RNA sequence: CACCCGGCCCGGACACGGACAGGAUUGACAGAUUGAUAGCUCUUUCUCGAUUCCGUGGGUGGUGGUGCAUGGCCGUUCUUAGU
């Protein structure tokens, strides 16, 4: 779908950080609650999600009424190279033993 | 010191008996001023609703119950004491709140 | 159906907009041909339209007489 | 556009409401704050906590 | 013609406030909690037709999907074409109806024949 | 030194590629250069159109934007980094920014220690 | 809310080709238009920046069909003493 830069970057740039995504399955949503202050629809993270899902990068499950994801190999090399870091930075889900 | 209250609450009444016989027990052996256990009215959550997903059969009905056992237990003893007697008993299957004056 | 069809608005393709806004002398005089919007954040960065009657700003919605 | 997609206000009514599991809008259980289709209850009470009894 | 001992030459000239009391419970009700935009639309449509009309022959009809409009003073003498759902159904405002709904004068339904 | 003029240009570029430094086109570049928030032009001598250059050229020099020169229209698109490669990493698919813009540098001093000295 | 009349939106992923910073596309003041202050569309220009837009393959939605394709519960045979 057409949504601008900021939000793409600030979806892809969590799901880096922490290495996993949450939503809660309603396009009406006005703000995903983790990325308030951002200006991020719910809408826009479920979109990202399922784009990036489609090609095979990121691993998803459905629960009552919520989407769970969790980021592979394939999609911390994708954003490694998208966003532009050094390998030596690692996911929250890659940082323990 | 004063007035601490401890209110245990529980669906199961075995494991809230024998936890709050516990905390009984062991604060009557330490020689503290300990008032009994104040067992309040059952709390009983009733739902009624049609077996059937359709809509077709004898109009059956469920009756599904959901009971809640509150105790209050009573300690004129200070606060140290209170916090270790309070850690020590812990249980899957009861919640205890605390509470001073 | 009773209508024929509606159609979609499709946006009239024009080729290399912006060398309309300036008019550059041989000497080197860089006027610009359409107002400036006077609004906070498109002040310098957007040149407002001017209509056959009218000016019109596309991002603040800014019209004047 | 923006303020005709999702305009229609929904503070009250059964269309605002809906099932916690499956977002069905009818035969919904909310006593107790349980926000649940009567279909949904019945599978998920016995987990919950919710016994027959008598 | 007078309505609730006032005369229409006076209810025109009347403003909105002292007009509430005259009106039945349920309008003076819809008045107090106000006019929403597309009301307003509405209104300004009609009164902007009536202006742009002959002195002699009526003004052209305006068509609207409100049928929950209360008939004001304003809106005496004007042609609303009102929707039924399907169509729409033209009506001239008249004096003696300065209390009721649009959707009054509108039916939705065909009346009933058996057979 | 070692490097050649035209080196700095490609460094200097896929470096501020990070920081989204870069302004494409005319219509963003022009707009950001009216601000006074751009530092170097980068323009193309395959200009078909003749306003095109006097006007880039003028309004470069209206607030003493400094500029460098570009040969052709692809390679600058491939500098600044627009085309897409294949597989094996080769120049499939090329499209053509006859001026670009830069607002932000990164930090390099083999790219830094030349590009400006170009200008003294 | 499935039904009837009328009108916006894509929330058509992903892939291949074309398009393309010399701008793919986005949104909209005014007047007309409309039930609508819906840039929906027409006139007229502005505004966003590879996120899209056009073709094929392929998806994704459904209170669409089939309970005589099905699973799960549910009713009944059948409240009797049957197996
Ligand atoms: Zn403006
Ligand atoms: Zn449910």
């Amino acid at each position: 779908m057409l949504m601008p830069k900021k939000n793409r970057i600030a979806i892809y740039e969590l799901l880096f950080k922490e290495g996993v995504m949450v939503a809660k399955k309603d396009v009406h949503m006005p703000k995903h609650p983790e990325l308030a202050d951002k200006n991020v629809p719910n809408l826009h993270v479920m979109k990202a999600m399922q784009s990036l899902k489609s090609r095979g990068y990121v691993k998803e499950q459905f629960a009552w009424r919520h989407f769970y994801w969790y980021l592979t190999n394939e999609g911390i090399q994708y954003l490694r190279d998208y966003l532009h870091l050094p390998p030596e930075i690692v996911p929250a889900t890659l940082r323990r033993s | 010191i004063h007035r601490i209250r401890i209110t245990l609450t529980s669906r199961n009444v075995k494991s809230l008996e024998k936890v709050c016989a516990d905390l009984i027990r062991g604060a009557k052996e330490k020689n503290l001023k300990v008032k009994g256990p104040v067992r309040m009215p059952t709390k009983t959550l009733r739902i009624t609703t049609r077996k059937t997903p359709c809509g077709e059969g004898s109009k059956t009905w469920d009756r599904f119950q959901m009971r809640i056992h509150k105790r209050l237990i009573d300690l004129h003893s200070p606060s140290e004491i209170v916090k270790q007697i309070t850690s020590i008993s812990i249980e899957p299957g009861v919640e205890v709140e605390v509470t001073i004056a | 159906y009773t209508t024929p069809k509606k159609n979609k608005h499709k946006r009239k393709k024009v080729k290399l907009a912006v060398l309309k806004y300036y008019k550059v002398d041989e000497n080197g005089k860089i006027s610009r041909l359409r107002r400036e919007c006077p609004s906070d954040e498109c002040g310098a960065g957007v040149f407002m339209a001017s209509h056959f009657d009218r000016h019109y700003c596309g991002k603040c919605c800014l019209t004047y007489c | 556009h923006q303020q005709l997609y999702w305009s229609h206000p929904r503070k009250f009514g059964q269309g605002s409401r809906s099932c916690r599991v499956c977002s069905n809008r009818h035969g919904l259980i909310r006593k107790y704050g349980l926000n649940m289709c009567r279909q949904c209850f019945r599978q998920y009470a016995k987990d919950i906590g919710f016994i027959k009894l008598d | 013609f007078t309505y609730r001992g006032v005369d229409l030459d006076q209810l025109l000239d009347m403003s909105y406030e002292q007009l509430m009391q005259l009106y039945s419970a349920r309008q003076r009700r819809r008045l107090n909690r106000g006019l929403r935009r597309k009301q307003h639309s509405l209104l300004k449509r009609l009164r902007k037709a009536k202006k742009e009309a002959p002195p002699m022959e009526k003004p052209e009809v305006v068509k609207t999907h409100l049928r929950d409009m209360i008939i004001l003073p304003e809106m005496v003498g004007s042609m609303v074409g009102v929707y039924n759902g399907k169509t729409f159904n033209q009506v001239e405002i008249k004096p003696e109806m300065i209390g009721h709904y649009l959707g009054e004068f509108s039916i939705t339904y065909k009346p009933v024949k058996h057979g | 030194g070692v490097m050649d003029v035209n080196t700095a240009l490609q460094e200097v570029l896929k470096t501020a590629l990070i920081h989204d430094g870069l302004a494409r086109g005319i219509r963003e570049a022009a707009k950001a250069l009216d601000k006074r928030q751009a530092h170097l032009c980068v323009l193309a001598s395959n200009c078909d159109e003749p306003m095109y250059v006097k006007l880039v050229e003028a309004l470069c020099a209206e607030h003493q934007i400094n500029l460098i020169k570009v040969d052709d229209n692809k390679k600058l698109g491939e500098w600044v980094g627009l085309c897409k490669i294949d597989r094996e990493g080769k120049p499939r698919k090329v499209v053509g920014c006859s001026c670009v813009v830069v607002k932000d540098y990164g930090k390099e001093s083999q790219a830094k220690d030349v590009i400006e000295e170009y200008f003294k």
